[PDB]
This record gives structure tokens, C-alpha cells and sequence, in this order.
């Protein structure tokens, strides 16, 4: 505890920097705070932030591995944004784009998922990526 | 029989692909084999332009678009972190090999066959390497075979006029970390410098280290003659009082009283540096002091070294010190307070090098640095990368030669000498069938692409050359002597390696044979070409 | 969307033929290397058949199906990796035209494709010879062909020993009227995971016959060594117990708060006479122990092991028979591990150790492997995995066929000899079946450099009018005796090849459409 996700959630470009930023902070009681300073001493949330495009094969994979995921993984947040409406100009080449974010800082930067594991990806592709 | 999104080559388009692909990577290197080759110009995009000739820096700067090029190269590589040398002979070796597997496969010879051929004449060769090798002695006085070695690793790497320079300076700088002795060599004892706005001529040894920080005042001596090195870590700033305090006044002169009564904290550890000073040597002739002071020194602290006819030197790196306390042998007082004459070491004369960017200090001519520095100068960028790759392959190719004794004579002798040995006892002995004859005189006419390419980057005819040494060995044969014959890039007749003074190391042909056959037995084993993950 | 006709039939087969054709080349010593192209700039030329078929990317759902075989069969059987594949392929491939050209319904084409792979399981079982599964030299002599020319050819000598001696501890040979065959009941996954030990030599490694524990006695005033074991396995942890419900403990004055410490104290001292009333002599609890837990059970005579994975009591019930008992107060007298050999703890390497072994025969053991390296012992625990899969194929049927192509050449004799003889519609199948197994001897000769079609010619000839133990030679790529040469390949794999690639052929030719759906 706590459970605090439990879900994919959709996210429109203009909070994107707010659900993603919002990685850097714990909750009352999962850290140490001190004088003039309420964050935590510990680190902050592992977001998963699907940039994603509906035609392409390995987006509709991955949206079925991520809620997957989000059901079991309830302390760790999952987020879709269209990928049209995240990057200006996003180029299909880079289809699909996950980004990991942790204490509000970027972590990994994984492009054209098709080839993070199996094409036909796996929850044990996927579960074997997000323990590393 | 194909999949979306993939591309695959079928029938012997893979195998075609991949010649096709080894002879362009073969002639992007083949210029540059050799002293008589050429330079390549590399532009990142940045603005900064790289000149280099070094096949393992061409190839990891450059950036290859062809699978197979790509795997060649990757697979070259291997040379840099085995011998140091021999990456464009391993591709001009992969280069032939596969385009003479090539032509007999138009002919219709299964590319197994040409494996097992390729297998059986690097047995062969190896050989030929052991029986052709010739034994270096360990006597202390070779110098003159050092000094052959590194003219013949720099001559490749140089244009022929800095080999005078850079030659010594390798010999010496290789020479002095390791003794006669078993003992062992470690290139890491040899410091590599830089140094702009000098001509590239400038380029010397230095005995000892070099340290980067200089002097910051007018009247320290120039030069120290027999010095004492004292290594302190206290700090010689300013010191305020050790409780709290502070700075409350209504003119400045009060400030300037208490900053006056705060410094004899730093006045009292300068009068036990100074009575350090006097009762060692402090009035003997010959004789000086020299205190490297790691952190940093208050002016008026450096005033008084000065004035006591003391070199202080100030805010230095920390390895800077660790080198020190093995090149001039003094230790580190981590208190003034237990400060004696034990932690002063010795060395010889102490220089200031005044730049007109930076100021250098020489702690160099000590007793036993145990190291050495080589300080590369230059006016431009890529002048200095030449110089500084020149001098790292230089030291390795010497360190390779020392370690280990096994010597063999170069200027194409032993390509040469190997294929006609591997011509005569392949064909005499047909250990394995007939059908692997093809890839026996594929491998062997192979084995000769390094002398054709050394002639032709000299400009003179390779038909001739060969011919010539063809005939001389030949006529060594035939008078039941053992002989060596190379090819004099200079001249463009035959001539005895041995005696010009050019020598290969062992270790490099062998790895670059065994990195070659390798590489070519994995190409030509190609079927076919898979594309997934897309 | 949708596939109507023989387009459907024509698309599986040529996806079909399409996986088959890749690794077509995969087979024998002189396999030809193959080139993997990321999208990146990366690349391989692995030639191993199962990185081939696990790297390669199909859109068509056929073959997504047949690699998946081919995955399964990596682990279902040691070897046959590629050779499922190829042999469907090629069957698919052969009977094409008597779907396409000859209008032969598919149903008929599976039953003649069942028909043929009982004919050529039996002509495998006639072609077949015995091996001595009891006398170790035969075992070790066959064992070491997958073994030497490794990184583990160095110590092969003794790596040929552990692996047999491991396979016997698992395997058991026991035949009768009652209970049947077992089979030899072999399982290398699970009971017989290798344990690396730093330090030694594979000279001293040694095979347990039980299961070995890495947990060290959980205090040190405990006996580390007893005669007569007997273990009790309970989930329950033995420490301050709460209400099901919300629990709040209230205290007013500060030394009442020993009341908790003596509460814990009773239910402890309970759960304690419980467990000791089974006459335990270790008592492992998967939960925490607490301190006061481990003095009542000494105070019994008995040892306690806390905080042990659910991984090792499996093992422990299988060869201690201990009964797991998930409530303390539930613990019955039968629950005791009776029959446990030791419960030595005789240290090896700097390393703790815990025997559970014994003189049974609980189809389980733990592999005591020692080196003098990490990475030794990891190359030789992978080496010990290939070579005990190759015993179990060899010892679940004491017999083995020729290699080099002989079998499936013999198979193909017989079976069109048999088909000549059906007088029936069925017979094309057959035929195409025994045409597609001379799919091995022919990718031998391609790969060997030889004639494909004169040496195809002279090895049926010699089948037919001599014997059926005539090959391909790996390096001379001529036709030879494999018995001389000492070729061949375990009776199972070839048993277990034929019947999935017959499986597969058939299973893809039932589909006969492929529609859009979810």
C-alpha cells in the first residue's frame, strides 16, 4: 500500500507534463520529510508512458500488455497519449514509443517496441522489461 | 514465400551481396596500407575534422551502411584489443580471400569445399609462421633493433620526416619503464601529453612527470637544481577564526586588523615550512627546494616562499600527486604540525614552462620515477591526434616486440614466402582430396594481396616487383640458403629486411591470419539473407 | 477477411513451405551459416536452428503455429528442433498436388498421413538396435558424442559420469503387469536443476540422491547432524498471533506491555507441543520463526529451518514424504517425514550445505557441481542439461537408429514398398510421405558439397538391395556404413520427429480458411 493506479489512464498533450511530472513525489507516510522540505527522501513513481498509433500492429499489442500489466503492477502507472498528439511531426518510423519516467526524470527511451521482445510480444517480454 | 515488412536475398544473392561488400570495405582500405598509402579525411558535422590513417580509428569513427561491411569491421576490430595492429591487413586479407572464393564458386565449387581448403592452408600457415620466425636475444644492448622496430611502426603512421623525432623518444620512453628484467611491462607507466601553439617537431621525452599548474609569482626561481619535493595537504588560504565570528565594523580598517590577526594561523604552519626549508640543505650548494602544496595558497603565502627563495607550486590534481609521490618519492603531510624532514623526497632540475595560455612545471631527472612522459606538440588538432596516435602505436608495437621475442622480417617477405611454401606443400601432399586444391590456391593467391597493395601505394608496378622477388627467392633455393627477400618500397627493386631494418611482430600475423580465415569462412558460409523485427 | 477453394490450402502450404525452406540448411556438421538483419544497423550469423526460428518474424499464421511446434519441441525433446519443421514442410510440399491437381479431398489426405506415420513408427522400431542401458561404458560411449567438442571437452570424462549417474538417480526402471510401464518417469526441469558450487574440480563434483538445502541452521546451539531425520513441513509461522478481524492492542501502563510477549509466549509454546507431538527431529516453517519459536523446538530435540521457499518443500515432500500442513493445530502423526536418509551439513567449498538424500528411489535428486570459475560452472551446468536430456531420450527406449540419413531413407523404402501394396486412393499420400523423408539426406548432401541427385540415387539402391544402415558421412560426404563410422541418433528423437511433423502436416491442412474474428 498504497494501491494507487491500478489502470491505464488516457492523457490529453495539455497534461501531459502533469501526469508525467508527477512522477516526482511519494505520499504521506512512504518516506522521511524535514525542515522546510515536505518531499519524500525516497524516490517517486515509475510511470510507463505508451506513445501509440491505432493502425500499427505492435501499438494494439502493447495496449493489451500494459492494462495487462496495470491490473497486476497496481503501484505502477500506465499512461496512453495518441502519439499524434504528444511530439509535433511524430514520424511512424519511431512506432510505437515507450518512455519511463521515475522521480520525474527519464529512465528508458524504447523505440519501434516491435523489437523489445518477441513481435508478437508477451506478458513475459513485457514483465521481463519492467523488472529491469 | 515472403513475409510483410522483410527483405530477404535468395540463390547466391547473399553470397554476391557480401563479395561485393568486402571488396568496397578492401578498397576504402586498401589506399592506406603501407608508408607509401594514403590519409583519410573524416567530417562529424560538428566543424571538427579528423585526419587519420589508422585502420581500427577509420573504421570505428566511420560509419558503415553495409551489413556485411559492418560485420567485417566489427570483426577486425578484434586486432586492436589482441595486437594493437594489423586491422587493414585482416581486411585486405578477407577482401581477397573472398573475391578469389568468389570466382571459384562461379565455377561451381560448393563454398564448403573452399572452408575446408581455407581451414587446411591456415594449418599450414601456421606452420610456416612457427618454422619462419626467428628468435630475439635479451641481451640489454639491443637498442638499435628498438629503434628499428619503432622506425618501422612510425614510418606507417607518419610522413617519413617526425619518424627522426618520434623514433627515440618511443625507444627511450618503452626502454626506461621496463628494465632488463623479467619483471613485467606496463604501458600505463608512460603519461601521454598535449601541448598547442608548438611545431610539431617539438615533440621530446621527458625522463619524469610534467605537472600542469605553475608557479604564480615573479620572484620564484626559474629553475631549482637538486630539489627537495615536500607534498602538503594542508590548505595555505587565508584562515578565519576556528569559533564563530565575524565581520562587523564601521570602516574597513577594522576588517583589515582582524584579517591581519587571523593570518598567523597560516604565518605559523609558513614558519615551520620555512624551518623545514633552512635545516635541509638550506644553505648547502647544489641544492634547492620545491613543495607542490596539492591545495591552494594565499598570495601573500606565495610572497613569502618567494622570498625564501622557495618554488610553491599550488591547487594541483590529485593524481598529480599520487605520481609524484612515486616519481620524486616524498610523501603527503596530511599536518604541518607532524611535518619532518623523512617526508621531503629528491630531484633534479625543476623547470617553469611559461605558455601563453598556460604555465607548465618539469619535476623531471629523478633517480627512480619508475615512469616517463611524452609531451606531444602542435599547432592544429589534427596534427596533434596524428602525433598522439603515432606515439601509442609506436610504444605498443615496441611493448609487443619486448614481451615477446618472437620477430619476423617484414617488407612483404612473409606473404610472399608463405604463399610459395603453401603452393608447394598443399599441392605436394594432398592430405585432404583433390577438391580442396581450389580454396588451397584460393588462400594462397590470397595471401599475396599485401604485397601487391604495398606496391601499388608506391606507385611502382606490382608484376615487376613480384617477378623480382619471385627470382631472387628462386635463386636463394636453388643455393641451398636460408635468405630473405622483401620488396624496397623506395627503390622498387627486391631487398633483405633483415638487413634494411623492417620487422612484423609474430603475434600481429598470426592474429590478423587467424581474424582473416575466420571472417572468410563465416562470409562465404552465407546462404541466404534474413530480415526480422520490423 | 475471408479465404474460399483451395487458396486457403495453397496459402498454409506455401507458409509452410516458406518456414521449412529457411532452415532447410540447419541440418548435419556442415550447416551453412545464415544472416539475421535487425531494422538497426545489427546483425548475426548464428547458424543454431532454434535461433534461426526464434529470431524470424511470420506474418502468416501457419507459420507462427509451426514455430511454435518447433519452440515446444525444444523442451518437450533434446534434439529435433529443426528437423520437425523441415519434415512438415516437405510432407506439405509433397502433398500439395494431390490437393491442387488431383481434387483429393483433405480428410483422406489425413488419414493417409495417420496410416503412414503408425507405418513409419513401426519401421523405425524394426530399423532400431539395442544399446546396454545397464552397463556404464555403452552409456558413456553414447553420452559423449554430445558432450566432447564442447567448451566441457576437457573434463567429458567425468561430465559423461555425473550426467548418467543423475539421470539413474531420476530415472527409474520398473516394469510389471500391475502398474504398468512408468516410462522411467524422467524429469530434468524440475528435480534435477544443477547446484554450482565455487571452488574444486568437476572431478569432485557428486550426484545427491535427494534434495540438497542451501538454509543453515537457524541458531547456532542446534545438532547439524542426525541419524535418524524426520521432517514436518508446516506454512503457519510460529509468532504473535491477531484476531481475523481488526486487532488493537491497548495498554496503560508501561510494563503491561510484557502481556503481548507472554501471549506470544503461550500460543508459541502450543503451536510447539503440536508439532513436537509428531516426534519431529526439523521442523521448517515457509513463514517467519520467531526467536521463541526456535528455543521451544529445541527444547524438543529438533532442528528449525525459517523462511523457506515453497520451492523446497516441494522437493522435500518428494523425497522425504513429508506433509505440508497449513494451520499448526491441524498437524497430524502421518504428517511426518519418515524414511529420510541424513541431515548432514558437511560444508564444501565455503559453502552451506543441508542433505536430505537417501537409499529411495523418490525420482529426484540435486546435482552437487563444483569448478573453478562462475563461468565454468554455468558453461558446464549448461552442458550437463544437453547431455542428460540426451541420456533420458536414449534410456526411456534402450535402442538406437543410424544417423546420416539412413533411418529416414529406410522409412521412405519401406513405406512405398507397403503403399504398392495398398490398392487404394490413399496410396498418393503415402507415396508423398515417403518422398518427403528423403528431405534429411538430401539437405546432408547439399550441405556436404556432393551430387544431390547421384548420391540420392546410389544411397536408395543400396537400402533397397543391401542393408539399412548405409549414410551420409558428415565429412567425406560419401555413402558409408554409419555402424563403421559410428553415426546415430537416439530411437526417440527420430520417433518423436516423424510423429509431430506428421501431427503438424495434418493439423495444418484441417484449416482450410482463416477469418477475421475476436
Amino acid at each position: 500500500e498504497r494501491s494507487k493506479f491500478g489502470e491505464v489512464f488516457h492523457i490529453n498533450k495539455p497534461e501531459y507534463n502533469k501526469e508525467v511530472t508527477l512522477a516526482s513525489q511519494g505520499k504521506k507516510y512512504e518516506g522521511a520529510q524535514t525542515n522546510d522540505n515536505g518531499e519524500e527522501d525516497d524516490g517517486g513513481v515509475y510511470v510507463f508512458v505508451h506513445l501509440s498509433l491505432q493502425s500499427k500492429l505492435q501499438s494494439r499489442i502493447l495496449s493489451h500488455l500494459f492494462q495487462s500489466a496495470a491490473c497486476k503492477f497496481r503501484e505502477i502507472k500506465f499512461v496512453e497519449i495518441p502519439a499524434n498528439r504528444a511530439i509535433e511531426n511524430y514520424p511512424e518510423s519511431n512506432c510505437p514509443t515507450l518512455i519511463v519516467y521515475y522521480r520525474g526524470e527519464v529512465i528508458k527511451n524504447m523505440i519501434t517496441l516491435l523489437e523489445l521482445g518477441g513481435n508478437n510480444s508477451k506478458m513475459e517480454d513485457f514483465e521481463d522489461f519492467m523488472v529491469k | 514465400l515472403l513475409n510483410p515488412k522483410a527483405e530477404s536475398l535468395r540463390r547466391d544473392a547473399a553470397l554476391k551481396v557480401n563479395v561485393t561488400s568486402a571488396e568496397g570495405l578492401q578498397s576504402v582500405l586498401e589506399t592506406n596500407l603501407g608508408p607509401k598509402g594514403t590519409l583519410k579525411m573524416l567530417v562529424d558535422g560538428a566543424g571538427n575534422i579528423k585526419l587519420t590513417k589508422d585502420g581500427k580509428v577509420l573504421l570505428t569513427e566511420m560509419q558503415i551502411q553495409s551489413p556485411t561491411a559492418v560485420l567485417i569491421a566489427r570483426a577486425a576490430a578484434a586486432q586492436d584489443e589482441i595486437t594493437g595492429d594489423g586491422t587493414t591487413t585482416v581486411v585486405c586479407l578477407v577482401g581477397e580471400l573472398l573475391r578469389q572464393a568468389h570466382r571459384f564458386i562461379q565455377e561451381g565449387v560448393h563454398p564448403r569445399i573452399i572452408t575446408d581448403g581455407f581451414e587446411i592452408a591456415r594449418k599450414e600457415s601456421m606452420k610456416f609462421l612457427d618454422e619462419f620466425k626467428i628468435s630475439k636475444t635479451n641481451l640489454s644492448n639491443d637498442r638499435e633493433f628498438l629503434l628499428q622496430v619503432a622506425r618501422s611502426s612510425l614510418l606507417t603512421k607518419v610522413d617519413a620526416d617526425l619518424t627522426e623525432v618520434l623514433t627515440p623518444i618511443v625507444t627511450d620512453a618503452v626502454l626506461s619503464v621496463y628494465d632488463a628484467q623479467a619483471d613485467n611491462l606496463d604501458l600505463h607507466m608512460v603519461e601521454i601529453m598535449q601541448m598547442q601553439h608548438l611545431s610539431p617537431k617539438d615533440t621530446t621525452f621527458i625522463k619524469g612527470l610534467v605537472l600542469d599548474h605553475g608557479g604564480r609569482h615573479p620572484d620564484m626561481p626559474t629553475r631549482v637544481k637538486n630539489a627537495y619535493v615536500l607534498i602538503l595537504n594542508v590548505s595555505l588560504e587565508y584562515e578565519k577564526t576556528e569559533v564563530n565570528s565575524g565581520f562587523f565594523y564601521s570602516s574597513a580598517d577594522q576588517r583589515d586588523k582582524l584579517a591581519a590577526s587571523e593570518r598567523k594561523f597560516v604565518d605559523a604552519k609558513l614558519k615551520k615550512i620555512i624551518d623545514l626549508k633552512n635545516e635541509v640543505c638550506g644553505m648547502d650548494p647544489d641544492k634547492g627546494f620545491v613543495i607542490i602544496n596539492q591545495k591552494g595558497i594565499d598570495p601573500m603565502s606565495l610572497d613569502v616562499f618567494a622570498k625564501h627563495n622557495i618554488l610553491a607550486l599550488r591547487r594541483a590534481k590529485r593524481r598529480n600527486m599520487e605520481r609524484l609521490q612515486l616519481v620524486t618519492g616524498g610523501e603527503a603531510q596530511n599536518s604541518v604540525e607532524d611535518l619532518s624532514p623523512q617526508i621531503l623526497g629528491f630531484s633534479g632540475l625543476v623547470y617553469q614552462e611559461t605558455i601563453g595560455e598556460e604555465k607548465f612545471t618539469y619535476v623531471t631527472e629523478n633517480t627512480d620515477p619508475k615512469s616517463c612522459t611524452i609531451l606531444i606538440k602542435g599547432s592544429t588538432h589534427y596534427a596533434l591526434a596524428q602525433t598522439k596516435d603515432a606515439v601509442r602505436d609506436g610504444l605498443r608495437a615496441v611493448a609487443n616486440v619486448l614481451k615477446d621475442k618472437n620477430i619476423i622480417p617484414g617488407a612483404g617477405a612473409f606473404y610472399i614466402a608463405l604463399s610459395r611454401y603453401l603452393r608447394s606443400a598443399n599441392m605436394n601432399k594432398l592430405g585432404a582430396k583433390g577438391k580442396t586444391k581450389t580454396g588451397i590456391e584460393a588462400f594462397a593467391e590470397a595471401l599475396l594481396v599485401i604485397p601487391k597493395t604495398l606496391v601499388k601505394n608506391s606507385g611502382f608496378d606490382p608484376l615487376d616487383v613480384l617477378a623480382m622477388v619471385e627470382d631472387e627467392l628462386d635463386d636463394a633455393q636453388d643455393s641451398d640458403e636460408t635468405r630473405y627477400v622483401g620488396v624496397d618500397l623506395n627503390i622498387g627493386d627486391s631487398c633483405d629486411p633483415t638487413i634494411e631494418g623492417i620487422w612484423d611482430s609474430y603475434r600481429v600475423l598470426r592474429n590478423a591470419i587467424t581474424g582473416a580465415t575466420g571472417i572468410a569462412s563465416n562470409l562465404l558460409l552465407c546462404d541466404e539473407l534474413l530480415r526480422a523485427g520490423r | 477477411e475471408r479465404t474460399t477453394g483451395r487458396q486457403a490450402q495453397i496459402s498454409n502450404i506455401t507458409a509452410a513451405k516458406a518456414v521449412a525452406d529457411v532452415i532447410r540448411t540447419c541440418l548435419g556438421p556442415k550447416a551453412m551459416l545464415k544472416m539475421l538483419l535487425d531494422p538497426m544497423g545489427g546483425l548475426v550469423l548464428t547458424n543454431d536452428g532454434h535461433a534461426i526460428l526464434r529470431e524470424i518474424d511470420v506474418a502468416h499464421p501457419a507459420a507462427k503455429s509451426m514455430l511454435e511446434l518447433s519452440r515446444t519441441q525444444d523442451e518437450e525433446v533434446g534434439d529435433g528442433t529443426t528437423t520437425v519443421i523441415i519434415l512438415a514442410g516437405e510432407i506439405l510440399a509433397q502433398c500439395a498436388p494431390y490437393l491442387i491437381e488431383k481434387n483429393i479431398h483433405p480428410v483422406i489426405i489425413i488419414q493417409a498421413l495417420k496410416k503412414a506415420l503408425t507405418d513409419a513408427l513401426e519401421v523405425i522400431k524394426q530399423v532400431s538396435k539395442p544399446v546396454d542401458v545397464e552397463n556404464d561404458a555403452a552409456m558413456k560411449k553414447l553420452i559423449q558424442a554430445s558432450i566432447g567438442t564442447k567448451y566441457v571437452i576437457h573434463w567429458s570424462e567425468k561430465m559423461c559420469e555425473l550426467a548418467l549417474d543423475a539421470v539413474k538417480t531420476v530415472r527409474k526402471d520398473l516394469g510389471q503387469t500391475v502398474e504398468g510401464e512408468p516410462n522411467f518417469e524422467i524429469d530434468i526441469k524440475r528435480y534435477v536443476r544443477v547446484e554450482k558450487i565455487p571452488g574444486g574440480d568437476v572431478l569432485d563434483s557428486r550426484v545427491l540422491k535427494g534434495v540438497l538445502l542451501n538454509k543453515d541452521v537457524v541458531h547456532p546451539k542446534m545438532s547439524r547432524h542426525i541419524e535418524n531425520p524426520r521432517v514436518v513441513l508446516l506454512d503457519c509461522p510460529l509468532e504473535y498471533k491477531k484476531g481475523e478481524s481488526q486487532t488493537n492492542i491497548e495498554i496503560e501502563k508501561e510494563e503491561d506491555w510484557n502481556r503481548i510477549l507472554q501471549i506470544e509466549e503461550e500460543q508459541v509454546q502450543l503451536m510447539c507441543e503440536q508439532i513436537l507431538a509428531v516426534r519431529p527431529t526439523l521442523v521448517i516453517t515457509e513463514k517467519g520463526v520467531s526467536d521463541l519459536a526456535q528455543h521451544y523446538l529445541l527444547k524438543g530435540g529438533c532442528s528449525v529451518l525459517r523462511r523457506v521457499k515453497k520451492s523446497d518443500n516441494n522437493r522435500i515432500a518428494r523425497v522425504t514424504g513429508a506433509t505440508i500442513v497449513n494451520r499448526v493445530e491441524d498437524l497430524k502423526e502421518s504428517d511426518v517425514g519418515t524414511n529420510c536418509g541424513l541431515f548432514k551439513v558437511e560444508m564444501i567449498g565455503d559453502e552451506y550445505f543441508s542433505f536430505l538424500d537417501n537409499c529411495k528411489e523418490p525420482k529426484a535428486c540435486t546435482i552437487m557441481l563444483r569448478g573453478g570459475s562462475k563461468d565454468i560452472l554455468n558453461e558446464i551446468d549448461r552442458n550437463l542439461q544437453d547431455a542428460m536430456a540426451v541420456a533420458r531420450n536414449v534410456m526411456l527406449s534402450p535402442s538406437l537408429s543410424p544417423g546420416g540419413g539412413a533411418t529416414e531413407m529406410a522409412v521412405s523404402v519401406k513405406l512405398a514398398e507397403k503403399a504398392k501394396q495398398l490398392e487404394g486412393i490413399q496410396q498418393w499420400p503415402y507415396q508423398a510421405v515417403a518422398d518427403a523423408m528423403e528431405c534429411i539426406p538430401r539437405t546432408l548432401i547439399q550441405n556436404a558439397g556432393g551430387d544431390p541427385i547421384r548420391l540420392l540415387s546410389q544411397l536408395r539402391a543400396k537400402h533397397a538391395q543391401g542393408n539399412f544402415t548405409t549414410g551420409i558421412d558428415g565429412d567425406k560426404g560419401k555413402i558409408v556404413d554409419m555402424v563403421s563410422y559410428g553415426i546415430w541418433e537416439p530411437e526417440v528423437i527420430k520417433q518423436q520427429s516423424v510423429k509431430t511433423a506428421i501431427e503438424s502436416a495434418c493439423l495444418l491442412l484441417r484449416v482450410d480458411d482463416i477469418v477475421s474474428g475476436v
